[PDB]
């Protein structure tokens, strides 16, 4: 895609373009993934603001502690409602990202899918199914899919992916720049923000804290920021 | 061989296939050729990972439970596992590790391993391959691998998967069984477990405290 | 031939500079020894001095962030925060041998010519690659793996991204010199390099005496320390 906007064009004020193919594939890759966490990220974040709180909880998710699913939603946004989940929540969330994230950057899987150069290179966002043949052979079979798990998008036009593909990546921008506006907003800044917003675990790019063996680190309070 | 690894490899795992970041194929570090240390690597591999998961099995058992023979109860009251088998008597794990060199010693002599029909892994034999016990005039009612039979008729092919599971399931077992024991010494090691608790005193020592011995039991002076 | 390979050599390394030779070091015979045979001690001096000073300026910002590897071992006598220059004041005066000793032996393994040998090639002095470091194919017992490698994610590359790996660790080692000395000059006099103003602190001692403090004589060693 060369330009989706016709008024903007080959927007590089760095002069990121005209390089290597394998790093503009990563670029590209870079911002679908980036556009759709952001998406994703936004979504969950309004969702937590809103107040979704999960009636659930019922033995087995504290740990023999008393620890319910509102009591963890009762402290704000992405703030110390995130900030307060147990080591091994946040543990093992961060392990299945990085799970599903290394099972798409599998080599094995996306050329037996027939996608092409890995490190998300050609054909840049493609997560290969999780199904069939050489591929989770012992047990496991996952009923479920990670993109289209109901078939919503079973027949698709050449040209109308491609369209998809161009809206998805202007979307996934457009919600990356309102994720950090809303990050900012928490924290403060911006235009004239209101709508409470909470307030701001860490700065922005908080992390999981109140961990053990490498977690002793008092050095988050200043580093300007 | 060389390339026999990676094809054995492929076959535990097709995803990944020939995983060596410290190589280690090509270590000559006992002077005898390739396909000595090809064959060393594979034959610790499989005697590892069947002492991890027998020890697994055990600890599970004996974190529990005990046997109702002989008193076997006070030292089974001692805790840990680790710290019921330091307050064993001494003549019982002296016993245990000269039955257990008794069997490495039968197994390692490529003499009786030549009466079985192979030869030693470094020169060709398969990798793990405790023999059957038939030649001392003293007649055993049952061998070491499979003692009461039920495995004649099996297939080449039944004993080629069979050999890929147990190498796999060799491979947890020993990350299983290294958490379990780190577990045990220091907490919070495994984030995923808290019951599992009690000292091990050195967990890579047979003798300790209650053992007189011949002197050199010097305990003093240990570390982490 | 080998004044041609340094013309080359500096117009890779910085095609708006180039030959920058200004006090001759290119023609001084050092010790009676032609003219390929000082190049090539020139080139691996320099090689040399890259490295060590890369690896310093890391291990300085490990050390004045305080990055300890863990228990028993010789950080257990270190302070917890005592600047980089200070770590090699409290480690044990046998450690620092020992460290030096271990620099020695890949040294004189780095210029053995049985070493050298066994990998077909010749001295840097004698019409060898400047900085190549040797296998380990001679030792008399097998070493797992060897220095420059340590696992195998070379050995595929072209000769060409070889060719500019090592122009790009010539001027990141000339970087990392001019880098770690503007550390070592702050640690004397005070607004030597204006970034790091206030950020190292002062020291006393002597940065070219190895053994001028001394460290303990701590024998930090279990299980079976007869050596009192
Ligand atoms: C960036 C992705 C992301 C992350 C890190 C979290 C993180 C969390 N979510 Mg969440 N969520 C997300 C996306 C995300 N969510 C999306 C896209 C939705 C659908 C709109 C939801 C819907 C959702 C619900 C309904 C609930 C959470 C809850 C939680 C918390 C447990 C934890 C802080 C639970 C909670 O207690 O919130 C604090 C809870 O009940 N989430
Ligand atoms: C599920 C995998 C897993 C995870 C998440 C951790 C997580 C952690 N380990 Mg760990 N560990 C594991 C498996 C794991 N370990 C296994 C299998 C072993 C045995 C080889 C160990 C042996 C081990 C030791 C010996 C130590 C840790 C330590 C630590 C902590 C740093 C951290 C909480 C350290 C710690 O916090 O202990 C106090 C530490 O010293 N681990
Ligand atoms: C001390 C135990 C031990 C020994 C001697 C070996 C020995 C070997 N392993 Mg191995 N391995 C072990 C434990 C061990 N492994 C454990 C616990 C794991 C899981 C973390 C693995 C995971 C592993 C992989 C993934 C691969 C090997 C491979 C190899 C071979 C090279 C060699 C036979 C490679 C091979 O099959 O050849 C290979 O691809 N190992
Ligand atoms: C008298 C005692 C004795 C003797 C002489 C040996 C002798 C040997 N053992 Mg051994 N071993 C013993 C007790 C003994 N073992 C005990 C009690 C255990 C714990 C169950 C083991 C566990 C063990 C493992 C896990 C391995 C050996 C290996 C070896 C060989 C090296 C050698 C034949 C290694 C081997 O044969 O590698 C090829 C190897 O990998 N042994
Ligand atoms: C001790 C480290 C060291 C060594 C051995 C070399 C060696 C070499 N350099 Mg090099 N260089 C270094 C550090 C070093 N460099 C640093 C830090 C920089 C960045 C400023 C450069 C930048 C550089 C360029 C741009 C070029 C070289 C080139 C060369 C080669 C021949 C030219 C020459 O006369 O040598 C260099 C001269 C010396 C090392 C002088 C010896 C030291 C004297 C005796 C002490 C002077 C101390 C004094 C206080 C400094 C005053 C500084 C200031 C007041 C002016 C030779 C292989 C040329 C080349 O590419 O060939 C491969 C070339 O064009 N060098
Ligand atoms: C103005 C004249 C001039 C010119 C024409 C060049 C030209 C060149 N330099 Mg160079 N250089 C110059 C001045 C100049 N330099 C000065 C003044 C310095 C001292 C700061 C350096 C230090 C320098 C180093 C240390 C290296 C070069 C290298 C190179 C070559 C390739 C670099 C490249 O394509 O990607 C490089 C472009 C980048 C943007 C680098 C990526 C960013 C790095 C990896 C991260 C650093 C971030 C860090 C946190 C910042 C603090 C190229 C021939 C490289 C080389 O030899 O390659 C053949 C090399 O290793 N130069
Ligand atoms: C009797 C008894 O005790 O039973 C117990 C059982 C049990 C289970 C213990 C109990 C419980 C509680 C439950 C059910 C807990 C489970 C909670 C659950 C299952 C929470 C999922 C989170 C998913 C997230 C955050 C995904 C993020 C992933 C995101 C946001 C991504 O974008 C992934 C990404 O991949 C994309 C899509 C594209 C890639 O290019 C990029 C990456 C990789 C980043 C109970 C209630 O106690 C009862
Ligand atoms: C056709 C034929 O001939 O017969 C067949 C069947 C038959 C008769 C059974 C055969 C046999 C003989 C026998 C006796 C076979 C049984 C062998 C046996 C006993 C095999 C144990 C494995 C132990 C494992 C894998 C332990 C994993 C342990 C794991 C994975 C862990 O602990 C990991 C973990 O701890 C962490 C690290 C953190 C924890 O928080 C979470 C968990 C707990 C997950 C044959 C002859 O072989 C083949
Ligand atoms: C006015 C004023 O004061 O300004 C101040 C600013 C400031 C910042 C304070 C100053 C400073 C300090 C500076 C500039 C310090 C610079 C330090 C520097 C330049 C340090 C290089 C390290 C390179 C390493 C470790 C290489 C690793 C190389 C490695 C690990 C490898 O070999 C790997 C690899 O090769 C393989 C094996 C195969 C290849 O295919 C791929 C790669 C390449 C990955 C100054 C100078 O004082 C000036
Ligand atoms: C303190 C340790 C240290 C550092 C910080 C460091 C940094 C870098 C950087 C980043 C700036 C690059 C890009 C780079 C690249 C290359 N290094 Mg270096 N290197 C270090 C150590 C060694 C040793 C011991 C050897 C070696 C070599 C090579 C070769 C092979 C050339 C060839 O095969 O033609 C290439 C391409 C080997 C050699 O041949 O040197 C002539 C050799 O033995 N390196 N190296
Ligand atoms: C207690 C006792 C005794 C004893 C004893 C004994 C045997 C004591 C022994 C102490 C011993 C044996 C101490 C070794 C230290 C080895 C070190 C530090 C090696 C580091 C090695 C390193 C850091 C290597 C690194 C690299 O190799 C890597 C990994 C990859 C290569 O590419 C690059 C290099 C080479 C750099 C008595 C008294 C003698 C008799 C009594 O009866 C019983």
């Amino acid at each position: 895609a060369k330009k989706l906007n016709p008024t903007v064009g080959l927007w590089d004020p760095l002069g990121i373009a005209e390089t290597s193919p394998e790093t503009i594939g990563w670029f590209r890759h870079a911002e679908i993934k980036h556009g759709r966490v952001a998406m994703a990220a936004f979504v969950g974040y309004c969702v937590q603001s809103n107040g979704i709180h999960f009636p659930w909880n019922i033995q087995g998710w504290q740990g023999t502690p008393v620890v319910s699913f509102a009591d963890i939603a009762a402290a704000g946004g992405p703030a110390d409602q995130w900030d307060a989940l147990s080591t091994p929540a946040k543990l093992q969330i961060l392990g299945v990202i990085g799970f599903l994230e290394m099972w798409s950057e599998t080599s094995v899987v996306l050329k037996a899918d027939g996608q092409e150069h890995y490190v998300r290179g050609g054909k840049p966002g493609y997560f290969p199914k999780l199904s069939r043949s050489d591929e989770m052979a012992f047990p496991h079979p996952v009923p479920l899919n990670l993109w289209d798990p109901f078939g919503f998008t079973s027949k698709m036009t050449p040209e109308r992916k491609e369209k998809a593909l161009l809206a998805e990546v202007n979307n996934g921008r457009l919600a990356m720049i309102g994720i950090f506006g809303m990050i900012s907003a928490s924290k403060g800044l911006q235009v004239p923000g209101l709508d409470t917003v909470g307030i701001k675990p860490y700065a922005g790019e908080v992390m999981a804290p109140f961990a053990a063996g490498d977690a002793s680190l008092p050095f988050v309070s200043g580093m300007l920021e | 061989a060389m390339s026999a690894l990676p094809e054995l490899s492929k076959k535990l795992n097709p995803v990944l296939g020939y995983w060596d970041p410290l190589n280690l194929a090509e270590l000559n570090f006992w002077g005898a050729g390739d396909d000595a240390t090809v064959g060393f690597l594979r034959h610790a591999e499989i005697k590892h990972g069947r002492v991890a998961m027998a020890a697994f099995v055990g600890y599970c058992v004996q974190s529990n439970v005990h046997f109702p023979w002989a008193p076997f109860n006070s030292i089974p009251t001692n805790i840990a596992p680790a710290e019921q088998w330091a307050q064993l008597p001494e003549a019982a794990k002296w016993q245990i590790i000269l039955f257990v060199g008794f069997l490495e010693v039968y197994s390692e002599h490529s003499f009786i391993l030549e009466k079985y029909g192979q030869k030693h892994y470094m020169k060709g034999g398969k990798p793990g391959f405790f023999p059957d016990f038939d030649t001392m005039v003293h007649p055993v009612p049952l061998n070491l691998w499979d003692p009461l039979k039920a495995y004649k008729g099996a297939s080449a092919e039944r004993k080629a998967d069979g050999l890929l599971k147990e190498v796999n399931n060799g491979r947890l077992a020993m990350i299983g069984i290294m958490g379990f024991c780190a577990e045990a010494r220091v907490p919070g090691a495994v984030p995923a477990l808290s019951n599992i608790a009690h000292y091990a005193g050195d967990p890579m020592a047979p003798f300790a405290a209650n053992f007189h011995l011949p002197g050199f039991a010097s305990x003093x002076x240990x570390x982490x | 031939s080998a004044k041609a390979d340094l013309e080359a050599f500096a117009k890779e390394c910085n095609p708006v500079v180039g030959y920058w030779d200004p006090l001759g070091l290119a023609d001084l015979p050092l010790w009676g020894q032609d003219q390929d045979a000082v190049i090539g001690w020139l080139r691996h001096s320099e090689i040399k001095h890259g490295r060590i000073a890369m690896a310093g300026f890391v291990g300085y910002i490990a050390h004045a962030n305080g990055f300890r590897f863990g228990g028993i071992g010789p950080q257990n006598v270190v302070p917890e925060g005592a600047s980089a220059p200070e770590v090699w004041d409290s480690i044990p005066f046998l450690a620092k041998l020992q460290i030096i000793g271990a620099i020695g032996v890949l040294e004189h393994i780095s210029e053995d010519k049985n070493f050298l040998a066994a990998d077909g090639m010749k001295h840097y002095m004698r019409g060898g690659k400047p900085g190549y470091f040797p296998t380990f194919s001679a030792n008399v017992h097998p070493m797992p793996l060897n220095l420059f490698d340590p696992f195998k994610w070379s050995k595929n590359a072209s000769p060409e991204k070889k060719a500019k790996g090592l122009v790009t660790e010539t001027n990141n080692g000339r970087l990392a010199m001019l880098g770690l000395f503007g550390f070592l000059s702050e640690s004397k006099i005070p607004g030597s390099v204006p970034a790091l103003s206030g950020i190292i602190p002062s020291y006393d001692g002597d940065y070219m005496q190895p053994f001028l403090p001394t460290g303990p004589d701590t024998s930090l060693w279990t299980i079976g320390n007869l050596w009192a």
